[PDB]
């Protein structure tokens, strides 16, 4: 035999309920809300690395090189 | 399928362990087991895909750590030894989940046992499917914590608790030196990928591949628990008997001597460490079958067990045939899971006794379990024409077929291993089933007889056989025991084989011991185990039940009792590991914290200069008197001072060793 | 020496079955016929019986 | 027997002896987001599969069937 | 004083034949043999050598000691032992605020 | 300061207050009391590490001897 | 035999994904 | 579905019938006391329950194999132990 | 500030920790503990600095070759 799950998450008794202490609004819509929002919005925020700058030139070095056939062959 | 076969193990853990409460129990069982044996399957296929046809296939999901030079990628490479390491672990791992629904059947805790071993399964593929060593060490941290949380699964036994805090320091210690190993890595090829790596390996400095093999040797010789690092695995049988057969006898231990046979590339082209890594094995082989004979503990015995044949794999690694190591490795996985999970059987059979000391003559109340018992340890002895006959005695030829001192060295080592090992093999056989009851009535009251007056209809239960769920496994891990070696043993040991052409296991034609070893050992060599496996055999069985006083009078013998109780006690080592180095660490903090931090820090430092700083304060503050002649004296004394520096063109040094010495002065009481 | 009459050897030279114990009619059920030692080793190897039959069968 | 426990402690895995009435209806519903994300990542994965071998067109590989590198290789031989 | 110890080193002794010598056959030979050397000595009398024939079989219990004794599972420092233990008050916490 | 012993080496069946621990509830404490209980380095009593270390030393030994 | 609901923590996960 | 007082009866009272020092079969009760009622003395009594923990499977500390002197009370203190198989 | 749990608070645990908490008023110079904190706070650092000193620059692994040596002082 098995038993039902049990327990009181958050504490709150099965008679009652959870209530509300002031920080939740601001954390859940505020914080997380704002940390969600920015993370979409970084996934439009343009490419500024070092690398993904050096990778071009490098490329460009190596085609004129035995390495990396270069599309066009000028 | 070569990212779900990475990723399906996971969300059967992840379901099961943070939503077992929303699907239950059988639920989180069909849900683990499923992600398993659907992952099985593929493993299956990707081993006819990668190996047979010898199509190697990488993925690059996205990258970890980028910094100049270090490029590090989630990144997965399947090549010959990652479907050939992929087989055992999944299948076993498949076995072992349906093996714990009808042994962990009574345990409340369910759901966080199916998915901890579930989770065990993710980070063993994530270990053996990585493109680097990086990515690889994301596995072997995982298989620890994983082994830790399942050492510790009993957390309200304290004995559980220290065989996990010393499973998982233990394991800390060989991660520092493969860490270090990694870094000599980075420093000298700026990646560790292990294309870069073993591409370049042949051109570089013969001594820093002599650093960075014995970094790697140190972490394989802690989670394959060779002679040094080996406390912790006897030790982590505290944890339930299926995590036994999963994680401390085929998949986690083995993951050190994966680590060698990946790094072969390396690591061929320095004889150092494979000379380091053929004694390793060769006393830890024997340092293990001397230990299992004299354990009273039947699972203790299994552990030691696996050391021994661990370390066999890690001396054929010295050989510098890394074929045979995976052979032998697949092939003790398959046998040594048969007998924790039949020895399994046995202990649940009982009232959960462990002891040889209360067993016996339960051949008749467990025949399913004693035959599968009896093909596993055939196996493990290498007896002729099964499973573990083609693989280990095949290292045991390989030593000596190696014509060096090492060598027929280590094949004299190993041969005395070989014959404890058939020692330990007898004892558990016999002491179980086939010697007289020395356990009590419960355990073999049958219900032919009456006994009982009112009271027929329960108080028997003597010693029944398994069920479905638990007997399968064992029925399925003993085919295996009996015909994969032979139908496998062209692959990977063959004469010419060309499974391994990826560049997936490397060896220099240089020290080659191939042909030698099927041509140039004498046929008596080649023989030798087999007659000395039946002649000590029938000895053991000889002298028990036989003669069987000889045991006794060497038990209460002056001279063998103390070697009884020095291979039950592990060569000490524990002794010495606890008094010399975790007592003296332990020491050492304890004089930092009382004698500096709570000590001479605070006395040489804020504690004492505000004592003395008070002491001084007051003192100065006992010259004001408020009496006009007092500090009318105070004012010529400091007038005609004053007169004194200037006037008689003093040193400034005087000065200064004026205004201290009267500090000093004031600092002196009265 | 040993004020107490404890000798090792006659300890070992009283290691055997003893002829009279107070204890027989409750440990005579361990050296019975389910564990006798005929009927103990009676399938040590289980399946090696019908195997040789088998065997025999095949050569033929 | 069964081990007595708090009934007031909430476990994530359950707690003691937990098994839901539903059981069935959620472990379906959790089997089915379990196979969509296998999915996608099989899916995923048939794109970035890189392999430098081509497996023989007589040969058992189930690969043959979903994954693109190789995919195309079979109709592009298909060309001649 | 002088009675229980006695009674209690005896089973100490049983408990450490069987403990060495696994087979039930042998060991009932050598409990025999002990019943022996505590009825052997039944008669004495005087506390000061009581005391002194006490003291020692203890080391005659310590010089053959086992490497490592039988313990029942349940027993402390048996295999199974404080495995599952039940939590030691069910009772709900009071109400209080965190 | 009580004398410095682990708790190891009491009376696992005795009255504690604590039977994990092995412990009563006024009872004094050690200055080490942290790594003198229970969940602490295991003291293995079998033989003095004087001998402990001339019973390995033979086994050394031992090892030589095969070795030539 | 209560009925266990699956959850906001599992629509968060889900829709996560 | 724990030990039950028929079960430990029945049980133990096959066990001192093993004695070939006992006064007689038929002279074992529920009170039987082990040296007033059946013929035992001090040193066969302690190997009783040297056999008792033995067919039990439990171990009985030296503080508690005292009191233990009949029947009685061997009965009901295998039942305060839940550990009995 | 706000009310806890009751806790069956130890008299012997709260009275060590209390020793604990105050034991750095009773530090004295005594002969062995000179010799403890000489030995934990300048030869200790001394000789793991020194060390560092004698190894600075002795060793770089970068790209040798065979032929090359660790070495470069
Ligand atoms: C971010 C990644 C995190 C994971 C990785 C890092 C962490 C690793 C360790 C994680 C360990 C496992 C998690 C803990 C154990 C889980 C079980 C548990 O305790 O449940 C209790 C409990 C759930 O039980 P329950 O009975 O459903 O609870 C009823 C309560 O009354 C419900 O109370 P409630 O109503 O307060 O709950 C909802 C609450 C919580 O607020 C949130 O939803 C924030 C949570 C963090 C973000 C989660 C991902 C969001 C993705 C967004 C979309 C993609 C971008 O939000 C609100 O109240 C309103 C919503 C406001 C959200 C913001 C809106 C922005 C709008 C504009 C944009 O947990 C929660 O309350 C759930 C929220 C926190 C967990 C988030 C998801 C966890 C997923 C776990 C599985 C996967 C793990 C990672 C892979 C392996
Ligand atoms: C857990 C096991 C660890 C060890 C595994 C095996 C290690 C094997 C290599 C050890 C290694 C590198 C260590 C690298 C450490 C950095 C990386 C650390 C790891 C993290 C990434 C030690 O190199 C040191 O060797 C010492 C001994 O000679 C000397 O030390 C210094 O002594 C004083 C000098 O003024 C200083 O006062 C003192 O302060 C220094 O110490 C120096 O020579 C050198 O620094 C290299 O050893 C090799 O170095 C070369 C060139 O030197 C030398 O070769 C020989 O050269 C000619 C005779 O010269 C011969 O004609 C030639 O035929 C032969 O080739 C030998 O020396 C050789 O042995
Ligand atoms: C290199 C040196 C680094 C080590 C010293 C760093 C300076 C930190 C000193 C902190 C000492 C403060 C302290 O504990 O006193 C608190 C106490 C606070 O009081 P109290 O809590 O200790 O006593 C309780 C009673 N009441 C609170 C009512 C007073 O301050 C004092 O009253 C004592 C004053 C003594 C003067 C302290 C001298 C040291 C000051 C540093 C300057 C030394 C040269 C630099
Ligand atoms: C991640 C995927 C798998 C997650 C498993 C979640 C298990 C949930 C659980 O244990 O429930 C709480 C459980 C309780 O589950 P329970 O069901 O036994 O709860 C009822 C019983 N009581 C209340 C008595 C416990 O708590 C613990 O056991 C203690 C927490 C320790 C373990 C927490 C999870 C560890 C796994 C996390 C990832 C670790 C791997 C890191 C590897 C690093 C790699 C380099
Ligand atoms: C290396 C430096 C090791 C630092 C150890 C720091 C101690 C952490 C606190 C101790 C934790 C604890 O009390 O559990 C006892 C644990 C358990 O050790 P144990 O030997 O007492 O095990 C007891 C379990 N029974 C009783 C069943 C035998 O001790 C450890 O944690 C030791 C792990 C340290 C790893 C040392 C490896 C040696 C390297 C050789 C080369
Ligand atoms: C768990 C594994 C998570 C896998 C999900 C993301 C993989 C999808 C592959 C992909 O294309 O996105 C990867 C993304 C960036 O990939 P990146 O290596 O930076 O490629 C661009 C280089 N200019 O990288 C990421 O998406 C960041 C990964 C987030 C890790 C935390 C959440 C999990
Ligand atoms: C050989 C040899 O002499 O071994 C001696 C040693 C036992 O020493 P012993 O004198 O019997 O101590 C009596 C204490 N009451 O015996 C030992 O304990 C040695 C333990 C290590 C054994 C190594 C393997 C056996 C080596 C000899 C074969
Ligand atoms: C670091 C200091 C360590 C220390 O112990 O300083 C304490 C020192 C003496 O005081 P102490 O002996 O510890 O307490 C009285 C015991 N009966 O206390 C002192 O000696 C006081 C030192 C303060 C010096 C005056 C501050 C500098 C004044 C200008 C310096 C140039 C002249
Ligand atoms: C070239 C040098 C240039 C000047 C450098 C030095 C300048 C400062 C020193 C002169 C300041 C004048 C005050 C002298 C003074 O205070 O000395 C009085 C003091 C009395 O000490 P005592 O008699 O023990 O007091 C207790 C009596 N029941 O007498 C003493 O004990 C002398 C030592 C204490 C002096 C303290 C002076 C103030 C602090 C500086
Ligand atoms: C070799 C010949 C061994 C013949 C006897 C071994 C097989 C018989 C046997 O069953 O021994 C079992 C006994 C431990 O059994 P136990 O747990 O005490 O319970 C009683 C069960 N019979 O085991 C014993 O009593 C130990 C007696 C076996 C002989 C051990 C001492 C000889 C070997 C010493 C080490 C040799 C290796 C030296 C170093 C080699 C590497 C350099
Ligand atoms: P019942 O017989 O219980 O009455 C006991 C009485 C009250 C008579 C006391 O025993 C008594 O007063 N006797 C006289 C004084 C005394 O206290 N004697 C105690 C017994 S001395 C004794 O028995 C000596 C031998 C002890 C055992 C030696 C061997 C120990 C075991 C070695 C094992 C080695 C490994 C297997």
């Amino acid at each position: 035999q098995y038993d039902p799950p049990t327990g009181w998450l958050w504490g709150v008794r099965p008679g009652e309920k959870y209530q509300n202490e002031g920080w939740e609004g601001p954390f859940f819509y505020g914080f997380w809300g704002s940390l969600i929002v920015f993370a979409i919005a970084y996934a439009y925020k343009p490419d500024t690395s070092i690398q993904t700058w050096a990778l071009e030139e490098a490329r460009r070095r190596l085609e004129a090189e035995g390495i990396l056939e270069d599309p066009n062959p000028t | 399928m070569y990212l779900s076969i990475i990723i399906l193990p996971l969300l059967g853990s992840v379901v099961s362990g943070f939503f077992g409460r929303k699907v239950g129990v059988s639920g989180a069982q069909l849900i683990t087991c499923s992600s398993v044996i659907i992952t099985t399957i593929l493993s299956i296929i990707a081993f006819f895909e990668v190996g047979f046809n010898n199509i190697p296939v990488t993925i690059n999901i996205f990258r970890w750590i980028d910094s100049e030079w270090f490029i590090i990628n989630w990144g997965f490479q399947y090549d010959s030894l990652t479907v050939s390491m992929l087989i055992p672990v999944l299948i076993i791992s498949s076995l072992v989940h349906i093996y714990s629904i009808s042994y962990m059947s009574s345990d409340p805790h369910n759901q966080r046992f199916f998915s901890y071993l579930s989770l065990f399964t993710f980070m063993m593929i994530i270990l053996v499917t990585a493109n680097n060593y990086l990515l690889m060490f994301v596995g072997w941290e995982g298989v620890g914590v994983c082994s830790y949380l399942l050492v510790s699964f009993w957390f309200t036994r304290i004995a559980a608790n220290q065989s996990s805090i010393s499973a998982f320091l233990t394991n800390r210690v060989g991660d520092c030196f493969l860490t270090v190993g990694m870094f000599a890595i980075l420093w000298s090829l700026g990646n560790l990928d292990y294309a870069t790596v073993f591409s370049l390996a042949p051109y570089i400095n013969s001594n820093v591949v002599i650093i960075i093999g014995i970094c790697l040797l140190i972490g394989a010789m802690a989670k394959s628990s060779q002679v040094g690092l080996h406390v912790w695995l006897p030790m982590a049988m505290e944890g339930p008997t299926p995590v036994s057969a999963l994680i401390h006898a085929a998949t986690m231990v083995t993951a050190g001597v994966y680590l060698l046979m990946r790094s072969s590339p390396l690591i061929e082209y320095s004889s150092t460490v494979l000379l380091l890594c053929l004694w390793l094995g060769a006393i830890t082989t024997v340092f293990s079958s001397l230990i299992g004979l004299f354990q009273q503990d039947i699972k203790k015995v299994i552990a030691y067990s696996t050391m021994s044949q661990l370390g066999m794999m890690v001396l054929s690694i010295g050989l510098s045939s890394y074929n045979i190591a995976l052979f032998h490795l697949v092939n003790h996985a398959f046998y040594k899971a048969l007998l924790f999970l039949g020895a399994g059987s046995v202990i649940h059979a009982v009232a959960d006794n462990q002891d040889f000391r209360k067993f016996g003559g339960l051949i008749s109340y467990l025949p399913l379990t004693y035959s599968v018992m009896l093909i596993a340890s055939l196996s493990l002895v290498a007896f002729p024409f099964m499973t573990g006959f083609y693989s280990k005695d095949f290292i045991l030829e390989s030593a000596y077929g190696q014509f060096s001192f090492s060598g027929v060295a280590v094949y004299i080592i190993a041969t005395i291993g070989a014959i404890f090992t058939t020692l330990y093999s007898v004892k558990v056989l016999y002491l179980t089933f086939l010697s007289n009851p020395n356990g009590p009535r419960t355990y073999y009251r049958l219900a032919i007889d009456n006994f009982f007056s009112a009271q027929a209809i329960k108080s028997y239960k003597p010693a029944h056989e398994g069920d479905f769920f638990l007997t399968l496994p064992l029925v399925i891990l003993a085919l295996f025991s009996i015909f994969f070696g032979f139908i496998t043993k062209d692959i990977f040991i063959g004469l010419g084989s060309n499974f391994f052409v990826d560049n997936s296991l490397f060896i220099h034609p240089i020290h080659e011991i191939m042909i030698d070893t099927e041509f140039a050992v004498p046929v008596l060599f080649k023989l030798l185990p087999f007659i000395f496996t039946i002649s000590f055999s029938v000895i053991a069985l000889t002298l028990s039940e036989l003669l069987s006083e000889l045991v006794i009078y060497f038990k209460f013998s002056r001279f063998g009792y103390n070697i009884f109780g020095f291979f039950n006690q592990r060569f000490l080592i524990e002794f010495f590991y606890n008094k010399y180095i975790t007592n003296l660490i332990l020491n050492l903090g304890g004089q930092i914290t009382k004698i500096l931090d709570k000590g001479s820090i605070e006395l040489f430092g804020p504690y004492g200069l505000e004592r003395g700083l008070v002491k001084l304060s007051k003192n100065i503050s006992s010259l004001s008197t408020s009496h006009v002649t007092t500090y009318a004296l105070y004012i010529l004394v400091g007038f005609i001072l004053y007169l004194i520096y200037n006037n008689l063109l003093l040193d400034y040094s005087y000065l200064l060793l004026i205004i201290i010495l009267l500090l000093l002065l004031m600092m002196i009481g009265e | 020496p040993n004020i107490t009459g404890f000798d090792m050897r006659e300890f070992l030279r009283h290691t055997k079955t003893p002829t009279y114990d107070p204890w027989e009619r409750h440990e005579a059920w361990r050296y019975t016929g389910r564990f006798s030692r005929f009927n103990r080793f009676k399938g040590a190897l289980p399946g090696f019986g019908i195997a040789t039959v088998a065997f025999t069968a095949y050569c033929v | 027997p069964k081990i007595p426990y708090p009934k007031h402690v909430w476990s994530p895995a359950g707690g003691w002896y937990a098994q839901p009435a539903n059981w069935k209806q959620n472990t379906a519903i959790f089997g089915l987001v379990i196979f969509g994300i296998t999915a996608m990542v099989w899916k995923y994965s048939a794109e970035h599969e890189v392999r430098h071998k081509m497996p023989e067109p007589d040969r058992f590989y189930p690969s043959r069937y979903w994954v693109k590198q190789i995919k195309d290789y079979e109709r592009a031989q298909k060309e001649k | 004083s002088n009675r229980q110890a006695a009674l209690s080193l005896y089973r100490r002794a049983l408990k450490l034949a069987l403990d060495w010598t696994v087979h039930r056959n042998l060991w009932r030979g050598q409990a025999l043999y002990i019943r022996s050397l505590f009825e052997k000595n039944r008669n004495v009398t005087d506390p000061r050598l009581q005391r002194a024939l006490l003291k020692e079989t203890e080391k005659l219990l310590e010089k053959w000691k086992h490497p490592d004794p039988y313990c029942p599972p349940t027993a402390p420092g048996g295999s199974k032992y404080e495995r599952n233990l039940p939590v030691p008050n069910l009772e709900p916490p009071p109400p209080l605020k965190f | 300061n009580p004398p410095r012993i682990k708790r190891q080496f009491r009376d696992p069946h005795a009255d504690w207050w604590d039977k994990q621990e092995r412990r009563n509830f006024g009872e004094p404490v050690h200055e080490d009391h942290d790594i003198l209980g229970m969940f602490s380095p295991y003291e293995y009593t079998w033989i003095t590490p004087g001998k402990g270390l001339f019973q390995i030393g033979l086994f050394i030994a031992s090892f030589l001897g095969l070795c030539y | 035999n209560v009925e266990e609901p699956l959850g906001a923590a599992f629509y968060i996960a889900v829709g996560g994904i | 579905e724990g030990l039950q007082k028929v079960e430990v009866y029945e049980r133990i009272k096959s066990l001192l019938a093993g004695f070939d020092k006992v006064n007689d079969p038929n002279n074992i009760t529920e009170t039987a006391h082990f040296a007033n009622d059946l013929g035992l003395d001090s040193l066969d009594t302690v190997e009783v329950v040297m056999a008792i923990e033995e067919e039990f499977s439990i171990e009985i500390p030296d503080k508690d194999a005292d009191q233990i002197h009949s029947v009685d009370k061997a009965i009901e203190y295998i039942l305060r132990q839940p550990d009995a198989h | 500030g706000l009310q806890h749990y009751k806790i069956a608070m130890d008299p012997a645990l709260v009275r060590l920790g209390s020793m604990i908490s105050n034991r750095y008023k009773y530090f004295r110079w005594t002969k062995r503990t000179a010799l403890v904190s000489f030995m934990y706070v300048v030869v200790v650092p001394s000789t793991i600095g020194y060390l560092a000193y004698k190894t600075d620059g002795l060793w770089d692994l970068r790209a040798k070759r065979r032929g090359d040596l660790i070495s470069e002082r």
